[PDB]
């Protein structure tokens, strides 16, 4: 009789606090994605920062929460649709794989990966931030004079370094003008498609370095800052 | 590979198929029949209605 | 070389379903009566999922229904009171499937981690995990307290035995990952559609593909029978839904309007099988006729993307899970 | 007389404006679950003060201006001018808590989503209900306000005129808790938001190498000190040196202030999402 009803209501009501409580929780994590090629290295960077691999990693007192969705060999992405609440798309490239030819370039088919992400009818509101990885072994490549840039991209025999572009402490031209032009070549994907609402933050990332995590930290502060920027019509 | 597909197209040649006019009829004559007992398709009274 | 004669065969079957091909359901269907429009508001709206809805499924009875989230909790919800009578945490942080066993104990639920956890309701806890799937599963039901069929991001789907823990049989024969499935109203048969345009019926004790319908012309997010169970209805990314005949072994109609471009994300038949209700991206679910191919009435009451579409077993209310973590009973 | 029915009309028109963008934008908010937000609650809740304003002091207001007297009683008279302060109160406060809000939303973005609760902004919400309307109604319904010389004596006295004539310190308090904290938070608030978006700006051009924020905090800001600014600055002078302001220039100022109100929603509900649920209204 009315009792059942009674005892429904409680079960209700502590079910309600119970996700409350969950609501709590959840609204403090902040999930990222981390969608790379298989061979561009992203095993070293999810080791930096640290079916499906989920790591929890804090920093700030900010709890970031990081899926990485690898293996089965996937062509047609339909996952893909699924993070939608995600605040960034972590993308891992290697910038060193230009060379290698895989039966097109494996740094080509990367592009099209990247195109194929922002193209994409659900992640219209979600940020990439691009690591390219390995800059110390795309260095002794173009160091070397065995593989160039030019025969391989066509593009790069006309291009030049961009005046604003900022060197490392101890760097070789030849090296910075091959990483900044790899750098546009991302950029040029990145800022046509998009209307302001999604942005792309690229980062030079070597095997040693260890303040991923603090990068990942600044462009997930500078994306939700962009994000409440353009809600208030600021940006 | 292509032996497998072989093998498959040829179980499904042998089927034996009636004319669409007999399964469009037997299709109407299902919804006709069993339209009286639908909730969606006729209003149902709000006091015959449980939730509302 | 055995391209040849599998495009031989391919297309003997194209002409033998031409020549069974007398005339369209319209040109018989036209006469009769239309069924008028329909219109339809939201008896009860359920609350309380922190994030998007994928699937849910309406129990035996028409009072309980269950629905899943990325928040990771397995909600059951009373639907004639409003109340939530289980919520249950998941493991994996995403699932993309519910399924409510016939006798009401069980309930199952995948993800994109590649694992069918069953959840036991009458004791919540994991009774079973079923492993052994590469990829995603998109959708299970239940075939009984004991059988649990999944269509997994591999092309494979199989059929379990939960006490087991092992995969019965397995299914094969598709090319994309497959999306949707549905049980027959007897459990000797059941179809599964998939990212290509191909959907096949299934014989669960055979376990071979009897017919093959390729209709579409993109992928099939959502597959349903007919209450009769000799005919099913697909959705797709086109803005075509595609209602195939398994005697025919061909297409019968299609429903699609010139204004909507949107796909298809979840169909259902209601009890008479005279209303065709699908959902779409265009954030609104319409209701066709299936024997006249007229849209009778528009459900808009969501505000994002509806996501699952279900109708109770008595026929008496429709409920549509959709994005913006909002499960509305329409009736 | 011409003159008199010229502004009668004028007066018509403008409650008319205050009363259907106010009543709108509540309609919008509560009819559709998407429109309800935590900073929406906050825009509801200005909605509501202007709406209070509009439907009580402004055609009491203009009744008073048109016909030269006060046909109620001497409580409505206090009813009403208490009425009218903690519309005010209530409405300024209101835009401070927003840019408040908006402060907290972009300077901490990763503790925003704690700071900000339905409860708390509850809370706040009924703080500032309850602070606008102690400062209202407390010191005019206990009689704090009344001054001391004949002229207002006369006028408290008598049970057909209503004027307002208050005294050097609760004036200033008034004005200086309706309108000039609120004022000095504010312009804090969008200071530090036009720095944050000129930074992020610039950060955007350092990057992707191949304005907006400063026309939207010009409306906002100037919108609001043009309508009110002026009246506060006759208030604190009225009691600062009586003989200098007018009545007249006062309460044009005054009814200046009230239009605000009916600006408000015109420049707080311009979101996308707000154009939808209006014309899904109307
Ligand atoms: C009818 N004149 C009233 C009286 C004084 C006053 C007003 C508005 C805001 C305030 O903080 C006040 O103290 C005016 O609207």
């Amino acid at each position: 009789q009315r009792n059942e009803e009674k005892a429904q209501r409680e079960a209700n009501k502590k079910i309600e606090k119970q996700l409350q409580k969950d609501k709590q929780v959840y609204r403090a994590t902040h999930r990222l994605l981390l969608l790379g090629a298989g061979e561009s290295g992203k095993s070293t960077i999810v080791k930096q920062m640290r079916g499906i691999f989920e790591t929890k990693f804090q920093v700030d007192k900010v709890n970031f929460h990081m899926f990485d969705v690898g293996g089965q060999r996937d062509e047609r992405r339909k996952w893909i649709q699924c993070f939608n609440d995600v605040t960034a798309i972590i993308f891992v490239v290697a910038s060193s794989s230009y060379n290698m030819v895989i039966r097109t370039n494996r740094l080509q088919e990367a592009l099209n990966l990247f195109k194929s992400i922002w193209n994409n009818r659900w992640l219209r509101t979600i940020s990439v931030i691009l690591f390219l990885n390995k800059q110390d072994l795309l260095a002794e490549k173009v160091l070397a004079g065995k593989s160039k840039i030019e025969d391989y991209f066509p593009e790069f025999a006309r291009y030049t370094t961009p005046e604003d572009a900022t060197p490392e402490p101890g760097e070789d031209p030849r090296v910075t003008r091959a990483k900044y032009f790899i750098r546009d070549e991302f950029l040029r994907i990145s800022t046509a498609s998009g209307d302001g609402r999604h942005y792309c933050y690229p980062h030079f990332t070597c095997a040693v370095d260890t303040e991923n995590i603090r990068r990942v930290f600044n462009d997930c502060r500078d994306i939700i800052q962009r994000m409440h920027l353009r809600q208030y019509e600021l940006l | 590979q292509a032996r497998k597909l072989v093998e498959q197209l040829k179980m499904e040649a042998n089927i034996d198929r009636i004319k669409v006019s007999k399964a469009a009829a037997d299709l109407m004559a299902y919804c006709e029949a069993h339209a009286k007992e639908d909730p969606l398709l006729t209003p149902v009274p709000a006091s015959e209605n449980p939730f509302r | 070389q055995l391209r040849q004669e599998a495009e031989q065969l391919k297309n003997q079957i194209r002409d033998a379903r031409k020549a069974c091909a007398d005339a369209t359901l319209s040109q018989i269907t036209n006469n009769i009566d239309p069924v008028g429009r329909i219109q339809m508001r939201t008896r009860r709206t359920l609350r309380g999922h922190l994030a998007k809805i994928y699937a849910m499924h309406w129990g035996t009875d028409s009072r309980l229904l269950v629905s899943a989230s990325q928040d990771g909790k397995l909600i059951i919800w009373d639907s004639y009171t409003t109340n939530k009578v289980h919520a249950i945490p998941l493991r994996s942080s995403w699932v993309m499937t519910c399924a409510y066993a016939p006798s009401g104990n069980y309930v199952a639920c995948g993800g994109l981690d590649n694992i069918c956890s069953i959840y036991n309701l009458k004791t919540v806890r994991v009774s079973r995990e079923l492993a052994g799937h590469t990829g995603y599963l998109s959708c299970c039901r239940f075939l009984d307290d004991n059988q649990i069929v999944t269509s997994s991001g591999d092309t494979t789907c199989a059929l379990w035995d939960i006490e087991t823990g092992q995969q019965t049989t397995t299914f094969t024969g598709h090319t994309g990952d497959v999306m949707s499935l549905s049980l027959a109203p007897d459990t000797r048969l059941f179809v599964s559609g998939a990212c290509d345009a191909s959907a096949k019926l299934w014989d669960v004790r055979e376990g071979m593909c009897r017919q093959t319908f390729t209709g579409h012309e993109s992928d099939i997010n959502a597959i349903c029978f007919f209450p009769n169970g000799n005919a099913f209805a697909t959705g797709s990314d086109d803005a075509t839904c595609r209602l195939f005949d398994l005697r025919a072994d061909q297409e019968l109609m299609t429903y699609s309007h010139d204004n909507i471009i949107c796909g298809i994300t979840s169909v259902s038949f209601s009890k008479s099988g005279r209303l065709l209700l699908a959902g779409y991206d265009d954030f609104n679910c319409n209701v066709w006729d299936a024997l006249k191919a007229d849209r009778a009435g528009v459900l808009a009451g969501h505000d994002n993307r509806v996501s699952c579409l279900g109708v109770t077993d008595d026929g008496m209310a429709v409920a549509t899970g959709s994005w913006d973590s909002f499960l509305k009973i329409w009736n | 007389e011409v003159w008199v029915v010229g502004m009668g009309i004028v007066m018509s028109l403008i409650v008319l404006a205050i009363v259907f963008g106010n009543v709108l934008v509540i309609t919008a908010i509560a009819k559709f679950e998407r429109l309800q937000t935590v900073t929406n609650y906050f825009i509801t809740s200005l909605a509501c003060a202007d709406l209070v304003m509009g439907l009580a002091v402004v055609p009491f207001g203009a009744a008073h201006i048109l016909t030269k007297t006060w046909t109620f009683g001497n409580f409505w008279c206090e009813f009403w001018t208490s009425i009218d302060v903690l519309c005010v109160t209530a409405s300024i406060e209101t835009l401070c808590v927003i840019a408040v809000d908006r402060y907290f939303a972009i300077t901490s973005p990763f503790k925003y989503q704690s700071l900000l609760t339905k409860n708390k902004a509850r809370v706040i919400i009924l703080m500032v209900w309850i602070v606008s309307g102690l400062t209202s109604f407390l010191p005019i319904q206990m009689h704090w306000y009344r001054a001391t010389h004949q002229e207002a004596i006369n006028c408290y006295a008598e049970e057909t005129c209503c004027d307002f004539f208050t005294n050097q310190a609760y004036a200033i308090a008034s004005s200086i808790v309706s309108f000039y904290v609120p004022l000095v938070i504010m312009v804090f608030v969008y200071s530090r938001v036009f720095q944050e978006a000129k930074r992020q700006l610039q950060k955007i051009d350092k990057s992707e190498g191949r304005h907006k924020a400063l026309k939207t905090l010009g409306i906002i800001m100037g919108t609001f000190t043009l309508c009110w600014l002026p009246f506060f600055i006759v208030n604190i002078v009225h009691v600062i040196q009586d003989n200098l302001i007018r009545k007249e220039v006062y309460i044009l100022l005054n009814w200046i202030g009230y239009v605000n109100s009916g600006f408000n929603p015109l420049i707080y509900c311009r979101s996308p999402d707000f154009r939808i649920a209006f014309q899904e209204l109307l």
